[PDB]
């Protein structure tokens, strides 16, 4: 036997040869199970085999490891990791699955072979600079998915008949990028005719897709590069075309004939297999976390979520903790989290469908922040998509239609509003923008569906997206003895679809000034740029964090992502008559002295917002004081978009309601 | 046979999910007993897809083996009272109907089927009509009708999960002194709840989780539920129950239900517009005015 001080020395004058020795690959698997059975982290709780509990409930195929972990300790098997995939990973794959059959014995009835993704690998390359030198070595580049093949099943153990000697071949293992080549009978010493052997063998699936240079990353004014990659089981219909992802995985080389026909050299044909996917769509916070899912909680962080759901004031502090650098502006924050968090989409007796998301819009004087808001609400999505003005079309916010290269028949693609299924889209600059293009999103903004009649294809879409949308008022600025329908040029179809709307007035105040002032002279201090190390870092910039945010960013993230998938709540008990109240109470105040328009569509408006600040509490019904809350939330943007004549008196003639 | 609701007419997970005792021993109505439920299920080597197949169609090498898996596996999570013997009855080229699965489907046969005095009246007449329905299903050529009690029974099961776990929830069971209180006023479905049968449903099910759960009492417990078109309360008095694997030492005459001569004695003191009429003597139906008041008078009355 080995020890590990033993593999440093290396003979073979290869690594490859080096570790598929047999007595090394003894040690390298008992390493590595006690790499996986006894790595604890700084708190003391060990994290495989967490994960090793949570892969049998959720009836996983894949476990996740971090490159820094195995690199911290035992790092030569993490340089022979790094140096040689294809021969470690084959072994980590059965020690994986021997450990896994600790906690979950007779696991193979259900997964007959565990699968390893390799997370944050420390050296990320371009597209542009790929040499030979990375040839067969695991790589980590970053691009924008094009074009996807689909699904097709393939050969695993590859199998052949000859039929002069009757002869079975063993089974072979198939490249999958190289077609199985065999020609010599170990029984009929010859020359025979192969078959597939028909029937009796065993698939996986099979897909590829092709990645071009983001366009942030591509030099401005040159030409892009592209690569092809092969998604094998368990990693299909994973990434999308349109997205920009990052793949971990290992670069190869084949032979091809036509390349070296047509250039006229023995050059040769590249290819990367894929091993790790992560989506950076929208995503600013890569430059910290580690992962391949910042939207993913544990255990602990589930319980840590219940534990502080139960305290009184969680939604206060939720709100607070919305854009914490913005000076006031609460309002905003208030409605920022509500559309955030969102309401619960509705199905009665299966013929009546009803809408559960929230749409935001904000009407405001230059320079109060509110593009640094929806930059906000992009970073915190799960799923955001951004737009501007002139720059968004009819079809670049909804399908598209295309030839398809390939299969030459018309097929459809997506646009924004379906990127962001089930996610936000944000439009700036909503007023500077061609009627033609803004009436395309009515369909989606209602009914949550998108429908396309053309060049024979007759479908309907789906897009259960909410849309936060800021604006600038006519002539720049706000007039507040002016009523809302001549401050704007948008009709009453339009903005009955918006469910909250915010009004942001700049005034002289001097008061006012100063404690802004104070406050953002104080954000440029602390953003200033100027154990192990490693986590120093952390400790100071959780320092920075305590002073303006009550709880930490990336709690929140999974926080808002673990309420969105998991709570629905209920409208069971309930006060219908103060409801119905303020319903006839807004209807009648609004053709006599107002310009905002009120249907019914505003009633659902108040127990949607009821159910969001459920949701907020973790709570499966819905209580008295959310309700009370969604009101007043609710009448306090109706009265504020009054003239400054009927203001005081609209005030006082709705302010019974809101008693608390 | 097994402790699982209705499990040769759906899927094994639907009869995991929906009985009595494991809801008891797991807590099914909150999520940790739904990921102890999915790990159980991970552990025993059944996939989930496969556990969520019909009975009929499930892999018959699962189906084969599933004695051994349970007896190795179900000692972990406390589910070992849940292997038993009983009578099952076969004709033909039919199928296989189990004892319990048929006295279920002949109590959601008998359950749903088919100024305020007549009210009441045509809820008598209906509730006598349902009498030849279940009668009829004890022919062997109606199977038909014993079908539709099964899907009925599976709804009603449904229907009480779903109220239960509300009742859970939100705290509605008030412990007193001498009993524990709990009155259905607002909610769903609560139409369901003018028959006996369904509130006794209901209340077997609270009755189990309380049974189960680590608090060591034997109070007797009060079920209201509220009818809007009579404007009365349908009352029913439950007895507590020891659990289910308990030793025998405790073992005796079961505990005796005293709510008959408390309701006797509180209603011939008081002018209460009670009806105590029915043939089980713990259920009555009284005004929504005296309620409130009548309750009171019952803490003072004793013998609970
Ligand atoms: N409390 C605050 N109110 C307004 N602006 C603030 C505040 N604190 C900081 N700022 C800064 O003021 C600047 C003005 O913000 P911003 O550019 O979003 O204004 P805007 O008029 O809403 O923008 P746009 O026309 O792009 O929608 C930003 O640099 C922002 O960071
Ligand atoms: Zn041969």
């Amino acid at each position: 036997e080995l020890t590990l001080e033993s593999l440093s020395n290396v003979k073979a004058n290869s690594y490859s040869e080096w570790i598929t020795q047999p007595n090394v690959s003894r040690t390298i698997a008992r390493e590595l199970k006690s790499f996986l059975l006894e790595y604890t982290d700084e708190t003391g709780r060990s994290v495989y085999g967490a994960r090793i509990r949570t892969l049998g409930e959720m009836n996983s195929e894949s476990l996740e490891v971090n490159y820094r972990h195995l690199a911290e300790s035992k790092a030569i098997l993490a340089l022979f990791l790094a140096k040689c995939p294809e021969e470690m990973l084959k072994i980590f794959d059965l020690v994986a699955m021997e450990a896994t059959e600790l906690h979950y014995p007779d696991y193979a009835r259900i997964h007959s072979e565990i699968h390893v993704r390799i997370s944050d690998f420390p050296t990320i390359y371009s597209l542009r600079e790929l040499r030979e030198s990375n040839l067969s070595s695991l790589v980590r580049v970053t691009g924008v998915v094009t074009r996807r093949t689909g699904v097709f099943p393939q050969l695993k153990y590859v199998k052949f008949n000859c039929l002069k000697c009757g002869s079975i071949l063993g089974p072979f293992f198939q490249d999958s990028n190289e077609e199985i080549r065999i020609s010599f009978c170990t029984n009929c010493k010859s020359k025979g005719p192969f078959r597939v052997n028909g029937e009796k063998t065993v698939y996986r699936n099979y897909q590829r897709v092709t990645l071009q240079e983001a366009p942030g990353t591509v030099p401005p004014g040159r030409l892009p590069r592209h690569r092809e990659v092969i998604l094998l089981a368990d990693l299909v219909d994973v990434s999308k075309p349109g997205e920009e992802v990052e793949v971990t995985g290992i670069y190869k080389n084949n032979y091809d004939g036509n390349l070296n026909a047509k250039n006229g050299f023995p050059v040769f044909a590249t290819i990367i297999e894929a091993n790790s996917i992560k989506r950076r769509e929208g995503n600013t916070a890569n430059e910290g976390e580690e992962g391949l899912d910042v939207f993913s909680w544990t255990e602990e962080e589930e319980r840590e979520f219940r534990k502080i759901s139960r305290d009184r004031g969680i939604i206060d502090k939720i709100i607070s903790s919305m854009a914490p650098s913005i000076y006031g502006h609460r309002d905003i924050k208030t409605a920022v989290a509500c559309s955030l968090f969102g309401g619960v989409p509705k199905n009665v007796n299966g013929k009546h469908s009803i809408r559960g998301d929230i749409n935001v819009l904000l009407l405001g004087d230059p320079g109060t922040a509110k593009s640094q808001i929806l930059k906000y609400v992009e970073k915190t999505a799960h799923r955001a998509v951004f737009a501007t003005g002139q720059g968004a079309s009819a079809v670049g916010l909804t399908a598209s239609v295309r030839k398809d290269p390939i299969t030459k028949e018309w097929t459809l693609e997506g646009g924004a509003l379906v990127l962001a299924d089930k996610g936000v889209c944000l439009i700036d600059e909503f007023d500077k923008m061609n009627d033609q293009d803004r009436t395309s999103i009515h369909e989606a903004m209602e009914q949550q569906s998108i429908s396309i009649s053309k060049a024979g294809i007759v479908t309907t879409l789906q897009a259960r997206c909410s849309i936060i949308a800021a604006a600038n008022p006519n002539g720049g600025r706000y007039n507040s003895t002016l009523p809302l329908a001549q401050n704007v040029s948008l009709t009453e179809p339009i903005l009955s679809r918006f469910d909250i709307l915010c009004v942001v007035r700049d005034l002289v105040d001097e008061e006012a000034d100063e404690r802004l002032a104070t406050f953002v002279v104080d954000s440029h201090v602390r953003s200033h740029p100027e154990l192990n190390a490693r986590q120093r870092r952390l400790q100071r910039q959780r320092k920075k964090e305590e002073e303006i945010s009550p709880i930490p960013q990336e709690l929140l993230m999974k926080y808002i992502h673990y309420a969105r998938t998991k709570i629905y709540p209920k409208l069971h008990q309930m006060d219908m008559d103060k409801v119905s109240r303020v319903y006839a109470d807004l209807r009648r105040e609004s053709i006599s002295t107002g310009s905002f328009p009120i249907t019914v569509r505003h009633l659902e408006s108040i127990l949607r917002i009821a159910e969001s600040f459920a949701k907020m509490r973790l709570s499966e019904f819905v209580s008295s004081y959310d309700l009370d809350r969604a009101i007043k939330v609710v009448v306090d943007s109706f009265v504020d978009a009054q003239k400054v004549s009927v203001r005081r008196q609209l005030r006082r003639s709705f302010a019974i309601y809101t008693l608390g | 046979d097994y402790y699982l609701f209705l499990l040769r007419h759906s899927s094994l997970y639907d009869s995991f999910y929906y009985s009595n005792y494991v809801n008891a021993k797991l807590s099914l109505w909150n999520e940790n007993g739904k990921k102890r439920l999915h790990k159980m299920f991970a552990r025993m080597g059944i996939p989930l897809s496969t556990a969520q197949e019909t009975w009929l169609y499930m892999d018959h090498s699962i189906k084969r083996e599933l004695g051994i898996i349970f007896d190795k596996n179900l000692d972990r999570y406390g589910l070992q009272d849940i292997i038993r013997d009983g009578f099952v009855r076969t004709l033909g080229y039919r199928g296989s109907i189990s004892a319990s699965e048929f006295v279920e489907a002949l109590t959601a046969l008998l359950e749903v089927g088919n100024n305020s005095a007549q009210k009441l009246t045509n809820l008598r007449k209906r509730w006598v009509s349902n009498f030849w329905l279940s009668w009829d299903a004890l022919d062997d050529r109606k199977v038909e009708l014993l079908n539709r009690g099964i899907q009925l029974a599976q709804d009603l099961q449904r229907a009480i999960f779903n109220t239960g776990v509300a009742i859970l929830e939100k705290k509605l069971i008030k412990h007193l002194r001498i009993y524990r209180l709990c009155v259905l006023q607002d909610g769903p479905d609560l139409d369901l709840y003018r028959n006996p049968l369904t509130l006794l449903r209901l209340g077997n099910w609270l009755i189990e989780c309380c049974a189960e759960s680590e608090d060591k009492q034997l109070l007797p417990m009060v079920l209201a539920s509220i009818d809007e078109n009579t404007d009365t309360y349908l009352v029913a008095g439950l007895t507590p129950r020891y659990p289910r694997g308990l030793d025998t030492i405790h073992t005796k005459k079961p505990i005796l239900n005293n709510f008959s001569m408390a309701f006797q004695q509180i209603t011939a003191e008081t002018d209460a517009k009670v009806r105590i009429d029915n043939f089980e003597s713990s259920i009555i139906e009284i005004r929504r005015e005296d309620l409130s008041p009548f309750l009171e008078k019952l803490t003072l009355s004793g013998l609970l």
